[PDB]
């Protein structure tokens, strides 16, 4: 029942000194070796310090750790924060034949330029209609800020059923992209005269329309 | 009025912020009056500090 | 030096045996007197220790994962494999195999993480419907076309345009859960309208979990 | 407020906007050296812990 308590989020400006803690509940922190791992997102974890004072060959000297056995806490001290230091930190223990890791420390990171919300529409294809299904796809791209509201329209009546939209995602050109999908039956697509997608972005509204042709 | 500040072992507002003079200063300082060329009517503010 | 790589399926249906094999390149399992371990990490969560093995039959497992971990070592093939029984939807984690120089201390080398996120056994292929551009689909001197990837399970799908020859203007969107279990996404590219009727655009949607590759040509809409 | 000359009496408000000698070098409203201000900004963020 031995667990390591670690602060979930730690924020500090680069160039300063910060302390990351790792507190053990039942067993004393000085009983077993404590190991810190610095793991980049989407990458394998890498040992950043071990033996509670020993730095591996390759890491900078700023990654220094200390042990406070009175408070049952393991402290890792970082001096002079940099850009590459923004990663997850986990503390390892062993207890008794059962390796126990830490909760994890997240480092807070730090605005894209504004852009016009280009909107495109396509009607459902004939191949999809032959499969007894219909889907209207609304796309929002090359825009900023990433706070857009989509509202499907059936001629004049708004549509909510079957509406699926995607959260904005950053593009390569420092802009954002979004999507919206409206699943419909083949009868409902041809029931109304026209279907339109309205995109609201910073007050301005860009509307495209399609019709069954 | 700031030509007296340029010496090894002085404290003020220009030497300590722009060009400090160390104790082992074997440099050699020459200056002259050039008001007829370095200044003009209407306010010559081309130089900064 | 030595390097560890993982293999096996990156997915497993619920309530079934999981099979992940991590092999060793540039080293020997038995020689050196070291240890092997499996460590998993859920997305957005901390690292979790599964178990450790020796090149002999010595095994120890986590109390939370006790009686569910079966790890074996075969020296002839120079690899070690772990078997997980009764997998659920909460076992979605990034599995790492790591060399252990010191059992109660630090690791030295971490293999690349073969993520396994799967919660159901739908295993449905990706429907690829063309997104025909038209006069109302263009705004100015440029037009847009694409393909719709709808009603597939599970993540992910890779979509490429003209076998990867077209990359400029290509936007891949993250999938969103539908009203009934499955996901949906699309991938589109912005093209000038002058080459709409003179250039052929084909989307290549690949779904490795369902072993389905679909190529769909994109053409301008024909009024009927 | 982070920097102060000395202790202050309880139930007293300090609104002195003056650059204190936090560092070694003298700093009593002058520019001096190592003069970090008693008044610093916060680090508030809604996405913290």
């Amino acid at each position: 029942n031995f667990m390591l308590t670690q602060p979930h989020s730690v924020s500090e400006s680069p160039g300063k000194t910060v302390t990351i803690s790792c507190t053990g509940s039942s067993g004393s922190i000085a009983s077993n070796y404590v190991q810190w791992y610095q793991q980049r997102p989407g990458s394998a974890p890498t040992t950043v310090i071990y033996e509670d004072n020993q730095r591996p060959s390759g890491v900078p000297d700023r990654f220094s750790g200390s042990i406070d056995s009175s408070s049952n806490s393991a402290s890792l001290t970082i001096s002079g924060l940099k850009t590459e230091d923004e990663a997850d930190y986990y503390c390892q223990s062993y207890d008794s034949s059962n390796v126990v890791f830490g909760g994890g420390t997240k480092l807070t990171v730090l605005g894209q330029p504004k852009a016009a919300p280009s909107v495109t529409l396509f009607p459902p294809s004939s191949e999809e209609l032959q499969a007894n299904k219909a889907t209207l796809v609304c796309l929002i791209s090359d825009f900023y800020p990433g706070a857009v509201t989509v509202a499907w329209k059936a001629d004049s009546s708004p549509v909510k059923a079957g509406v699926e939209t995607t959260t904005p995602s950053k593009q390569s050109n420092n802009k954002y992209a979004a999507s919206s999908y409206l699943s419909l039956t083949p009868e409902q697509w041809k029931s109304h005269r026209s279907y339109s997608c309205q995109v609201t972005h910073e007050g301005s509204t860009v509307e495209k329309t399609v019709a069954p042709t | 009025d700031e030509v007296r500040q340029i010496a090894p072992g002085q404290t003020g507002k220009i030497a300590d912020y722009n060009y400090k003079l160390p104790d082992d200063f074997t440099g050699c300082v020459i200056a002259w009056n050039s008001n007829n060329l370095d200044s003009k009517v209407g306010g010559n503010y081309n130089y900064l500090y | 030096q030595v390097q560890l790589q993982e293999s096996g399926p990156g997915l497993v249906k619920p309530s079934e045996t999981l099979s992940l094999t991590c092999t060793v390149s540039g080293g020997s399992v038995s020689s050196g007197g070291y240890f092997w371990s499996w460590i998993r990490q859920p997305p957005g969560k901390g690292l979790e220790w599964i178990g450790c093995i020796y090149y002999s039959g010595s095994t120890n497992y986590n109390p939370s994962l006790k009686s569910r971990v079966t790890i074996s070592v075969d020296t002839s093939k120079d690899q070690f494999s772990l078997k997980l029984s009764s997998v659920t939807a909460a076992d979605t984690a990034v599995y790492y195999c790591a060399r252990q120089l010191w059992l109660r201390g630090r690791f030295d080398y971490w293999g690349q993480g073969t993520l396994v996120t799967v919660s159901s056994a739908s295993t449905k292929g990706p429907s690829v419907f063309p997104l025909a551009p038209s006069s109302k689909s263009t705004s100015g001197g440029t037009a847009a076309l694409g393909c719709l990837v709808k009603d597939y399970f599970p993540e992910p799908v890779t979509v490429s345009w003209n076998s990867g020859a077209l990359t400029s203007g290509v936007h891949t969107f993250p999938a969103v859960l539908q009203s009934s279990g499955l996901y949906s996404l699309s991938s589109v590219v912005t093209v000038p309208s002058s080459s709409l009727g003179t250039q052929t655009y084909i989307c290549n949607v690949n779904h490795k979990p369902s072993n389905t590759k679909v190529d769909k040509k994109v053409e301008p809409k024909s009024c009927d | 407020r982070l920097f102060r000359k000395s202790n202050l009496k309880p139930f007293e408000r300090d609104i002195s906007t003056e650059i204190y000698q936090a560092g070694s070098t003298p700093c009593n409203g002058v520019e001096g050296f190592n003069c970090y201000f008693p008044l610093q900004s916060y680090g508030f963020q809604p996405t913290n812990g």
